[PDB]
RNA sequence: UGCGAAAGCAGUUGAAGACAAGUGGCUUGUCGUUCGUUAAAAUGGCCU
């Protein structure tokens, strides 16, 4: 999704029916830095409990 | 994240048992694994989120710019200006 | 503050048609 | 002869072909070396087309070349890819179209109707 | 206003870090985007916020990166090939500069994991 | 305020996939060359046009058949000492002859048989055949002069489309079926198999699809013919003992025309991937062993070929194809790999489509049996007429007032008058009979209600009279019957302005309806415009040199700035087409081209194609940023409008790097 | 107002349909088809432009 | 290009010649040209 986005700027910009995809990508993103957080926090304790 | 709770919450009621446990990575060493498996991407998942980011916040103030054709536009193109006048022999034979 | 300036700046790193009619102007 | 860039053998070994670089391009020459029957050479500008006239230097660059046994089918092959094949009678082209990188090994067969090459993909 | 005088020192003079403070006065994303919306050669500014970020990248104040971010993201076209005389070396030590922040993040995340966990193990060890 | 632009890209007109075209005289290698050299193109909404290969190609006549009629076949007809005759196919089974003199079909022969496929002349131009759809393949014979055509014999029926024919001599008729089989049928006086075929070769079929014969051509020097098909395999028979001497997969899809020259060294053939290739037959060991090599391959196209043509002479030697995307595509015959190619537009507006007018600010755009009318401000479609009479549309002229409509078709021509109710039109049908009776070429509105009409028949009238003076037929005129034919006519205030394609234009009178002409012209007059300021009249030729005259001869500005032309006008390759004056120095002149646009002065002084023979007789302003050119003109004074033009396929992909 | 225009312009166009058992069609004006020949056989020519546009190639 | 850790560290960037094109000279480009510095663009894609 980075190279197609890199390569279709411009037609993102025209085009509206891909937009919400690049919104709930954004929020799929933002839901998976998320979870990979807590689970990095989760990695974290168990280096506590060792 | 809805059993996460359930995987940290038994780690903090009862943590010290196991730190007793002479044992413990040799045992618990699929659960850590399965953690830094999902821990280790973070970088390039960044990436993603700032190339994401600036790609649809330039298209979005770009259209908040441009967007002035909201109300009412794609005029001149009628079908009651086509009307009987596309026939224009009907209505001279009839 | 540390974790929110170090998303930031992570950030800050990796951030590191034809109408149909129009009205124009020549010479002379 | 003085200057050669690229010369190759009949593989018959009774003709040779060099080239010349001598301005008003650089030029081919094919020569018989036992008796004196063939005897022949003309600037290369004839044996390039005007679709290689003005662009880049890699279809110019004729990068490898074979005789026929007899002496009437010589084959260059230039380094984007296109096998110019020309008669010796009246320097007239023929296009051998496949090869989408450099030619560099080429070869007739010993009568004159199979051309043998392979390029940079290892076909 | 704030915007304004910032943008007329800017094109006046080299009061750059002035013009950053007039922004952090006016401190509005809406004044960050009045900024990109003025046009000029806008050169420079990127200078001083270079050697004011490679000096201070652990500096509390989110709006004057935050400012030159958005500008970067929003400019990001029509500044690349045209300064190369001291921009590579500046962009290159700002990178290693940068660097520092996507090394340390999973272990101050593994420090954060470390004290969110004592203290709600704490205040799980309440005493009735 | 400079003078302001629109680029206006309203009007959706486009001329339709042109499908067959045929030179008009022989190649003879050896020959200079004539100088009646015409090539007649025949697209797929039935309007057959004509063009001159000299002087950088300058399109001349166009015989326009209306709704719901094609072309996909045409051949012409030059016997010895008699005119030019086009033959051509409809979609249905008559082969009709036009006429070449104005424009209409002088005979129209319902052949006996099927519906028709595909003509092919004779040698010696005497009989003609055609090749029906119930099998058959029929002779017509076609002798004493034009007018005449009679049903000879139909030869021996079968049970297969016959798709393509092809003479070998007054003697053999090849012709390609669709079952795959190409046959030979025989047809010659006082011998004893005449209607009877020889053989039925067959070429190579495949299992999923039926391959069938798209079209054969007979080679005379190596006697052999070359067939094409619809799996590509463009196969090479011997015509003795009737077999194939070699064969090519060289096509990647359907082939649908191919040519040679006057000496069959060379065999052009294109299909429907566009893929147009060249074999060759040409060093002296080939022709000992006459064998065809897959010589050299060119990608000239868009979508696609569906027909080609080849000439020659010995100062002209040039290939003409073109395919459904509607251009069309000209390179060097005899030097293909070598030869620098030539594009043409899709539209050479010489019969002009889009008229303007500069009261309410409106204008006026005829498509095919349909007009559409809009205005200036944004803008509004105003209004869309369509006729259902009126069948082949022609030029179509708008008063110097937003009342009167003369729309031209040279059967039954119309007037309409317009109420401008606003936000649409009212049009009000006015009957006009003699109008509605005569044939029309040329609407021009002397004055805001009586107009005046050319004909179909050499005359000049007034509608709500006028007499020419003749003139003499040159053996040129005799050969095509057009050259003397009027073809422009400008009015303004009762003085009128004619010029024919001979190369002669007259002046004509109003108040007094006499000729005066003045001729002053060698190769065929593209454009004029009457000059009231200085009372010049202004022609430009095809050569692209401009002239000026005087009436009751020369300003000193038209003999020294012709022969010491702007750069751009010397090296001009696209002719001028349309011609007016401007607002504000009415003799200061902004004419146009389909591809460029020059503003001239009048007294700023200043310091392939065919060229072997003689003629057909026997401050500055350049832009060229709106090169897809339909009709420029003035809307009103400051401003300018430009109509533009603007928009599956064959996949040959393009290597990504 | 939303398909009598098409209707009458149907039923002033097409040619006359059976009465009683037998039917009629009509004659045109001779004036008419003498500058334009044919009518293109649209049941052929469909034909040979579906072939060009066939599937099998692309 | 040199080091080094998979990250980063320090630094290059010329001289001459030939040829071509464009406007007798003059502007622009290529190098199966020399010295010195450690310094995308031919419809063409892989067998039984």
């Amino acid at each position: 999704v980075a190279v197609v986005l890199e390569l279709y700027g411009n037609t993102l910009e025209s085009s509206p029916v891909l937009q919400e995809l690049m919104i709930d990508l954004k929020t799929k993103v933002r839901h998976e830095i998320h979870k990979s957080k807590e689970a990095q926090r989760i990695e974290g304790m168990l280096q506590l409990l060792t | 994240g809805p059993l996460n709770v359930w995987v940290k919450w038994c780690l903090i009621i009862h943590g010290g048992y196991l730190v007793s446990i002479p044992n413990l990575m040799s045992t618990l060493s699929s659960l850590h694994s399965t953690l830094k498996r999902r821990s280790d991407l973070l970088p390039r998942l960044l990436a993603l989120d700032a190339r994401l980011d600036c790609t649809i916040n330039k298209f979005k103030t770009l259209n908040y710019e441009a967007g002035d054709i909201h109300s009412s536009e794609p005029v001149v193109e009628e079908d009651e200006d086509d009307v009987e006048y596309n026939e224009e022999l009907d209505d001279a034979g009839l | 503050k540390q974790v929110e300036i170090a998303e930031r700046n992570t950030e800050l790193w990796n951030l590191i048609a034809l109408p149909t009619y129009t009205m124009e102007y020549l010479d002379i | 002869w003085h200057n050669v860039i690229l010369s190759n053998i009949s593989s018959n070994g009774k003709l040779l072909a060099h080239m010349c670089k001598d301005v008003e391009h650089k030029s081919i020459s094919v020569v018989s070396l036992f008796d004196d029957s063939v005897n022949l050479s003309f600037p290369l500008g004839s044996i390039l087309s005007s679709q290689t006239q003005s662009l880049s230097y890699n279809t110019r660059y004729v990068s490898s070349m074979a005789i026929d046994n007899m002496g009437q089918q010589l084959a260059v092959g230039f380094a984007s890819g296109v096998i110019s094949i020309v008669s010796l009678a009246d320097l007239q082209i023929r296009l051998l179209k496949w090869h989408i990188d450099s030619v560099l090994s080429l070869s007739f067969s010993h009568d004159g109707s199979y051309l043998l090459s392979g390029g940079w993909e290892k076909v | 206003n704030i915007l304004s005088s910032h943008l007329e020192a800017n094109s006046t003079e080299i009061l750059d870090d002035l013009m950053s403070g007039s922004w952090t006065e006016p401190e509005i994303k809406k004044f960050i985007l009045t900024k990109i919306n003025t046009v000029d050669h806008l050169s420079k500014i990127f200078l001083t916020i270079s050697k004011s970020i490679t000096q201070n990248p652990w500096n509390e104040e989110n709006l004057l990166p935050l400012w030159l971010k958005w500008l970067l993201t929003l400019k990001s076209g029509e500044l690349n090939s045209i300064k190369d005389k001291h921009t590579k070396k500046n962009c290159k030590h700002l990178k290693s500069a940068l660097r520092s922040s996507e090394e340390i993040l999973p272990v101050l995340l593994g420090i954060q994991g470390r004290l969110e966990m004592l203290r709600r193990q704490a205040k799980l060890r309440e005493d009735l | 305020e400079r003078m302001i632009v629109h680029r206006c890209r309203f009007v959706d007109f486009t001329p339709a996939t042109i499908t067959s075209l045929a030179f008009s005289h022989k190649s003879n290698i050896n020959k200079l060359t004539p100088s009646d050299l015409r090539l007649a193109i025949g697209r797929s909404n039935g309007n057959i046009e004509i063009w001159n290969p000299r002087n950088n190609w300058f399109q001349e006549m166009v015989i326009e058949g209306g709704k719901d009629r094609s072309i996909e076949g045409l051949c012409w007809s030059n016997v010895n000492g008699e005119s030019l005759r086009l033959f051509s196919i409809g979609g249905s089974t008559v082969v009709t002859e036009w006429d070449l003199a104005t424009g209409l079909p002088l005979r129209n022969y319902d052949c006996n048989s099927g519906v028709i496929w595909s003509i092919s002349i004779n040698d010696s131009q005497d009989k003609l055949s055609v090749g029906c759809d119930n099998g058959t393949v029929v002779l017509i014979d076609i002798s004493g002069g034009p007018g005449v055509l009679e049903h000879d014999t139909i030869l021996m029926r079968q049970e297969a489309r016959v798709l393509t024919l092809a003479w070998k001599k007054d003697d053999f008729v090849i012709g390609g079926c669709s079952d795959g089989r190409i046959r030979i049928w025989s047809a010659q006086k006082n011998d004893e198999n005449m209607g009877r075929l020889l053989h039925t070769m067959k070429v190579d079929k495949a299992k999923k699809e039926s391959t069938l014969v798209w079209s054969v051509i007979y080679l005379p020097r190596t006697d052999q013919i070359a067939s094409g098909d619809s799996t590509g395999s463009i196969k090479f028979w011997d015509f003795q003992f009737a077999t194939l001497n070699q064969s090519f997969k060289a096509h990647d899809a359907d082939v649908l025309c191919l040519t040679t020259d006057t000496d069959n060294n060379y065999v052009f053939s294109a299909g429907v991937d566009r893929k147009i290739f060249q074999f060759s037959q040409n060093t002296n060991k080939s022709q000992k062993n006459n064998r065809w090599v897959n010589s050299s391959n060119r990608l000239l196209h868009g979508n696609d070929i569906r027909a080609i043509c080849a000439y020659q002479s010995k100062g002209a030697d040039f290939l003409v194809s073109g395919g459904v995307e509607k251009t069309l595509v000209i390179n060097s015959l005899t030097s293909f790999s070598n030869g620098n190619y030539r594009k043409m537009p899709t539209v050479e507006p010489y019969s002009k489509n889009v008229l303007v007018n500069k009261e309410q600010r409106l204008v006026v755009s005829w498509s095919e049996s349909t007009v559409k009318i809009w205005t200036m401000g944004n803008y509004k479609l105003v209004c869309k007429l369509t006729l259902k009479d009126d069948q082949n549309i022609s030029t179509c002229s708008l008063s110097p007032d937003g009342q009167v409509l003369v729309v031209g078709r040279p059967s039954t021509t119309k007037v309409f008058h317009l109420q401008p109710v606003g936000n649409k039109l009212k049009v009000t049908k006015l009957d006009n009979d003699l109008l509605l009776r005569t044939s029309t070429k040329l609407v021009k509105f002397i004055d805001n209600s009586k107009i005046v009409i050319c004909s179909c028949e050499d005359d000049v009238f007034i509608v709500d009279e006028v007499e020419l003076l003749e003139v003499t037929s040159t053996k040129s005129s005799i050969k095509v019957p057009y050259i003397n034919r009027i073809n422009h006519l400008e009015v303004d205030q009762n003085i009128a302005v004619i010029s024919r394609g001979c190369g002669v234009v007259d002046i004509l009178d109003l108040k007094a309806r006499i000729s005066k002409p003045l001729a002053r012209l060698n190769n065929f007059i593209t454009a004029v415009h009457i000059n009231t300021s200085r009372k010049s009249v202004v022609v430009i030729t095809a050569d692209n040199k401009i002239y000026e005259f005087n009436m009751n001869v020369l300003t000193q500005w038209s003999k020294n700035n012709t022969d010491n032309l702007p750069k751009e006008w010397k090296t001009l390759k696209e002719n001028c087409v349309g011609i007016f004056s401007d607002i504000e120095n009415s003799s200061r002149l902004w004419f146009w081209g389909a591809t460029w646009i020059s503003r001239i002065d009048f007294d700023v002084d200043f310091p392939t194609i065919t060229d072997e023979s003689n003629f057909m007789n026997d401050h500055f302003f350049f832009t060229d940023k709106y090169k897809p050119l339909l009709f420029v003109d003035l809307i009103s004074s400051n401003e300018l409008a430009i109509i533009e033009r603007n928009p599956k396929a064959f996949i040959q992909p393009k290597l990504v790097f | 107002i939303k398909t009598k225009k098409r209707k009458t312009l149907k039923n002033l166009r097409k040619d006359s349909v059976k009465r009683g058992k037998f039917r009629v069609q009509l004659l045109s004006t001779t004036q008419d088809s003498k500058t334009l020949p044919p009518k293109k056989e649209s049941s052929i020519i469909r034909s040979k432009d579906r072939w060009l546009n066939r599937k099998a190639l692309n």
